[PDB]
């Protein structure tokens, strides 16, 4: 149920997208959910992967048209809260006061769910900026809000 | 710390945690020679299930209700199983096979402690081990058997009452030297004095109640084809503590000896050990006072069965086994009486016997002239009171004919011997037995629930006493769990602890019931088998359902079967075939006179007459008392089992394991605590394990969980808030565990989704940028190209060299 | 369109490729100033740039079609900048292969020949390839 503007601003990404690989009103399927995120969506590789997601670049083309519903499709799903995370990361701080270890950050982030690229993880904390104090831990709930606040704070 | 005394005993943790597991896909199947497998779920065409087989790696067809939950790895040799989350048939014969593969026997099941028999020594048993366990709680240290008794100890202290220790089992699992470490721990730990002497010391009750052992076990034990010393008799043997906890004195009581024995010996088997040590000229000196010439393969009542023993040696132990007379007391009056009346058996062994003239003759005197000289009796008197017996009424005269002597002989050996027995226990309990009562603490060790191919009178005795002693545990476990649920303000009302047992042990030993029966039909000349059978399916056959008829014998090497029991550990088929004879046991009511009236103190007192006695009547009166007593005690429970046909160390045989573990009592003890509630975390370890389970649900203890429950829609008829403890029913943890990880990954997913979503609108903000630059680039770029190739320009810009 | 200093340029071009000097632009021009360096365009292309410009193109309908010819241009400031999008270290170059896929497969898509003509002359050197240059180049400041 997208409003004339929501879908509005759907075309803008779709356009922006459609431009970085090929203006030809299509967009490479393997950029779906980039695409989705784009907008405020927060998917999940078998999310995206199930409503027409493909695995490489070049495998399928997408018109927005047909591009739409496979977005619509996402905005009824699953976007996890505080709760939610706080538990998950909760469940490794052993002693309970919220700290964890920075392998196990690393690690849970990369060996946990399918994957997260050890250089995608560099690349947020080091973007959010979440750094281990002179021990070797880090306050997880503390950086939990920040992959939540999103790039741009208030 | 790292103290290796418990090398064959603990299990490094850390060590150990250094797999996968997918609980919607590893599972168990059955397995025709293996008992289980594990597996690998594939699909599913309803109720049929197909699976991989980690071994092999392949194919199968099992029944989707035929697979076992398999439990993760975080429960790999599990000190306590009854702590698994899926504790199961097979989730049981995975921690004890692989538990007893790394080198540990001792495994916990709640108030079980199951022993499985090490084919060889271990370390455990030193006293340094022994000072490690002193006092300490059963979970604060390894399931180890020294626990078992430790605590037994620490609460007749500390409960002010009788602790019994029952340990059941197969043959060869290991009891009869079980029983011993307990009882060679005990005293370790309620000795005499240890403190405040030189000419102290002058004998030690702790030497005599160990030296006794070899007595008996010379009298009790034999080499069968489990030939371990068979304890072919069930010993009951308590301990007597003083005011202050300490060994004062003790006793013996036994059960069910296989008289059967002491006259024919099958298959590579012997007799009583001391038979063997007498016709070993061990000790000469003696060979006369009883006759013998040492060589056993001589002598017919043993040269039946083999002779030999690997690790016995006959003529050492009897050296020892007279020292042990010695160390004992046993005057040589009395010592030399038993031997006397030993021996003489074997000489009725040899005595044999000479169509029309019906009554039989002797042909020759020569042994029944050394029974009667070994017995103080005349040997005329003996042939002639044999062949030609005179029992009463104006009595009769009654004949035998040449097999009904040769029957006779051996009834005088198999119910000499059998007295001879009884007398040693009552001697040796005598001596033990010093004059001083606290409290106590017993040990069994009789057979255990076993069924075989052909299963007769013995195993029915034998089946009906653990029968007895079962339905002892169930309500030993009923007071116990009330208690807990009272405890925990959560109370429920369930009733029957004990139950069908009731029907099926009644059907035995109540009025009507069977040996109440055949204890009547003992008292009845021309009676035969068929005479037995008609009146025992009569009364019962059809009237009742734990009395049925023979089932399905798909096990082509299986014995025949008249009716067939409800016992817990399987419906038992009988086979009354014999039972009037293997029940009266017969003898002269005229000969037994002579022996009563012989010249030797002993012979004398074995036979003398009650003045002024069925195999099944005395069991069941002998069986009230242990029952009647265990019941004023605080139980404790040995479960052994033999893991192979080969006394190989490390060779487990599931097949056998789980025969044990059914009749064992670790089964028929887990379904009965499956009907109330089995695993139960507390308020706090729960809520910190779950709370990811309804994590909007969060605004303590007992407080979330409350919530986490209802959260998750939790069925009433499925769990019960206790007031520490939260109760759950058997296998929901299993699900609120799957449950707990799908979930786990899926916010986990969650998050790093959203971490993505989290750089991407970052480096939104730049393809918006770049987008444009590039946009340039490619256009002026065209435009420099159109440019550099017009004519208008390539004519305008070739008079600027001219501007 | 190019202010003064074309102003007084255009002037003795236009003025230095009409060989009959009337002020008024005829074909006459593209036949004669034409092999000053190469082949004169021949008979069709010189109808081809002289029918382009409907009316009197005589440095007035002229003025107008260089107009809208170049009018779409951008700055040697604005591309210089453009190419540095792409540049956040400032090495003030862009790689080669980078550039090259970056015209070659996203936006307004260059085919072989668009691309071959491109770096036929790109400013590369050692794998960096200077946008920087080849800047001043496509504008006209650089060695073309
Ligand atoms: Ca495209
Ligand atoms: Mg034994
Ligand atoms: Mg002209």
């Amino acid at each position: 149920k997208l409003s004339q503007d929501e879908i509005d601003d759907l075309k803008d990404v779709f356009e922006l997208f459609d431009f970085w690989d090929g203006r030809d009103g299509a967009v490479d399927a393997f950029k779906l959910g980039d695409v989705c995120r784009c907008l405020g969506i927060n998917p999940r590789n078998e999310d995206v992967f199930a409503v027409g997601g493909t695995h490489k670049m070049g495998e399928k083309s997408l018109p927005f048209e047909e591009f739409l519903p496979a977005y619509e499709g996402l905005m009824d799903c699953e976007q996890g809260t505080f709760a939610d995370y706080m538990e998950a990361f909760k469940t490794f701080d052993r002693e309970g006061q919220g700290f964890i270890s920075g392998a196990e950050l690393r690690h849970v982030l990369t060996a946990l769910g399918e994957r997260l690229s050890d250089e995608d993880v560099d690349e947020i904390i080091k973007l959010t900026d979440l750094q281990e104090d002179l021990e070797g831990n880090v306050k997880y709930e503390d950086f939990v809000k920040k992959v939540m606040a999103g790039p741009y704070p208030d | 710390f790292s103290d290796p005394d418990f090398q064959y005993l603990a299990v490094d943790r850390k060590k150990l945690m250094k797999a996968a597991f997918d609980g919607k896909k590893n599972c168990w199947v059955p397995d025709e020679k293996e008992g289980f497998a594990s597996a690998e779920i594939q699909s599913s065409k309803g109720d049929e299930i197909t699976v991989k087989i980690v071994a092999d790696s392949s194919t199968r067809t099992v029944k989707k209700d035929d697979i076992q939950s398999m439990n993760p790895p975080k429960f790999e040799k599990l000190e306590d199983m009854a702590n698994m989350t899926y504790l199961n048939e097979a989730s049981v014969l995975y921690n004890l096979r692989s538990r007893y593969t790394s080198g540990l026997i001792y495994t916990y099941s709640g108030l079980f402690c199951i022993a499985v028999n090490p084919y060889r020594r271990l370390p455990i048993y030193t006293d340094s081990v022994i000072a490690k366990y002193r006092g300490k709680r059963k979970t604060e240290i390894p399931p180890h058997l020294f626990s078992v008794a430790d605590n037994a100890y620490q609460n007749m202290v500390t409960d002010r009452e009788n602790q019994s220790c029952l340990i059941t089992g197969e043959s060869g699992a290991g009891k009869t030297e079980n029983t011993k470490k307990v009882i060679m721990y005990l005293a370790k730990v309620a000795c005499a004095v240890k403190k405040k002497e030189e000419a102290s010391d002058k004998g030690s009750l702790e030497d005599q109640i160990i030296q006794a052992n070899p007595v008996l076990e010379a009298y009790g034990n034999a080499k069968t084809t489990r030939n371990n010393n068979s304890s072919r008799f069930g010993k009951f043997i308590r301990i007597h503590f003083g005011p202050t906890g300490k060994i004062a004195g003790a006793d013996i009581e036994t059960y069910l000896l296989e008289k059967s024995r002491v006259t024919y010996q099958q298959s590579a088997e012997r007799n009583y050990h001391i038979f063997y040590q007498i016709c070993s000229n061990a000790i000469p000196e003696l060979n006369d006072v009883m006759l013998v010439t040492p060589d056993s393969g001589l002598y017919s009542f043993i040269n039946q069965g083999c002779l030999t023993v690997d690790n016995i040696d006959d003529v050492e132990e009897f050296k020892l086994c007279d020292e042990a007379f010695d160390i004992l007391g046993f005057t040589k009056e009395e010592k030399q009486s038993m031997f006397k009346c030993t021996a003489s058996i074997l000489h009725m062994g040899e005595m044999k016997f000479k169509p029309r003239e019906e009554q039989a003759e002797s042909d020759g005197t020569a042994e029944a002239e050394k029974v009667a000289f070994l017995c103080g009796i005349n040997a005329g008197d003996l042939l002639k009171a044999l062949l030609k017996p005179k029992v009463k009424v104006e009595m009769v005269t009654k004949g035998q004919n040449m097999n009904q002597v040769v029957n006779s002989v051996g009834a005088l050996a198999k119910s000499l011997y059998d007295r001879m027995f009884n007398w040693l226990v009552r001697r040796v309990n005598k001596t033990l037995d010093t004059k001083a009562r606290n409290y106590y603490i017993g040990v069994l060790d009789i057979a255990g629930f076993e069924i075989f191919d052909f299963n007769s009178f013995e195993q029915l005795c034998i089946n009906y006493t653990n029968e007895r002693l079962q339905q002892f545990f169930n309500h030993h476990m009923f007071i116990l769990e009330q208690e807990e649920y009272k405890k925990e303000g959560i109370a429920w009302e369930f009733i029957d602890f004990g139950m069908d047992l009731q029907m099926c042990i009644d059907l035995i030993e109540k009025p009507m019931g069977i040996l109440s029966i055949l204890e009547e039909e003992c008292m009845f000349p021309k009676a035969d088998d068929k005479s037995f059978q008609d009146k025992l399916y009569q009364n019962h056959m059809g009237k009742n359902r734990m009395f049925t008829k023979p089932g399905k014998p798909t096990r082509p090497n299986q014995g025949p079967a008249h009716f067939e029991l409800h016992h817990y550990a399987g419906n038992v088929p009988y086979s009354i075939t014999g039972w009037l004879e293997k029940n009266k046991d017969p003898i002269n009511e005229n000969v037994v006179a002579l022996l009563g009236a012989s010249k030797e103190p002993l012979v004398a007192e074995l036979f003398k007459a009650p003045e002024e006695q069925t195999i099944s009547a005395v069991h069941r009166e002998s069986l009230n008392k242990l029952m009647k007593n265990l019941y004023s005690t605080h139980p404790h429970f040995v479960r052994c089992i033999i893991p192979n046909e080969l006394k190989q160390p490390g060779l487990v045989d599931a097949e056998l394991v789980l025969h044990q573990l059914q009749c064992n009592g670790v089964l028929e003890g887990i379904r009965i605590c499956r009907k109330g509630f089995p695993s139960r975390l507390i308020y706090s370890e729960f809520k910190q394990r779950y709370s990811i389970l309804a994590p909007n649900a969060i605004p303590d203890g007992k407080t979330v969980s409350e919530k986490i429950l209802a959260g998750l829609q939790m069925d009433p008829a499925e769990y019960r808030l206790g007031t520490t403890k939260v109760f759950f029913k058997a296998g929901v943890l299993g699900n609120l565990e799957e449950m707990r990880d799908e979930r786990l990954s899926k916010i986990i997913s969650m998050f790093q989704a959203h971490i993505r979503g989290y750089l991407i609108r970052k480096a939104y903000k730049k393809l918006q940028d770049q987008r444009i630059g590039l946009s340039v680039i490619q256009r002026n770029i065209r435009k420099w190209l159109v440019l550099r190739n017009w004519q208008w320009w390539k004519l305008y810009s070739k008079v600027k060299p001219l501007l | 369109k190019l202010p003064q200093k074309q102003i007084q340029e255009m002037k003795e071009a236009f003025s230095m490729i009409d060989v009959d000097r009337d002020g008024f632009v005829s074909k006459e021009d593209i036949k004669a100033i034409s092999e000053q360096l190469g082949r004169a365009p021949d008979d069709k292309e010189l109808t081809a740039m002289l029918k382009e410009a409907p009316g009197p193109l005589n440095f007035t309908m002229f003025l107008s079609i260089f107009s809208d010819k170049l009018s779409g241009t951008d700055s040697e400031e604005t591309i210089r900048n453009a190419f540095a999008m792409f540049d956040e270290q400032e090495t003030k170059k862009l790689n080669i292969e980078y550039i090259k896929d970056l015209l070659e497969n996203m936006g307004d898509n260059f085919n072989k020949d668009e691309m071959r003509m491109t770096f036929k002359e790109a400013p590369v050197e050692g794998g960096k390839f200077d946008y920087v240059k080849f800047t001043a180049m496509i504008k006209g400041s650089g060695e073309e």
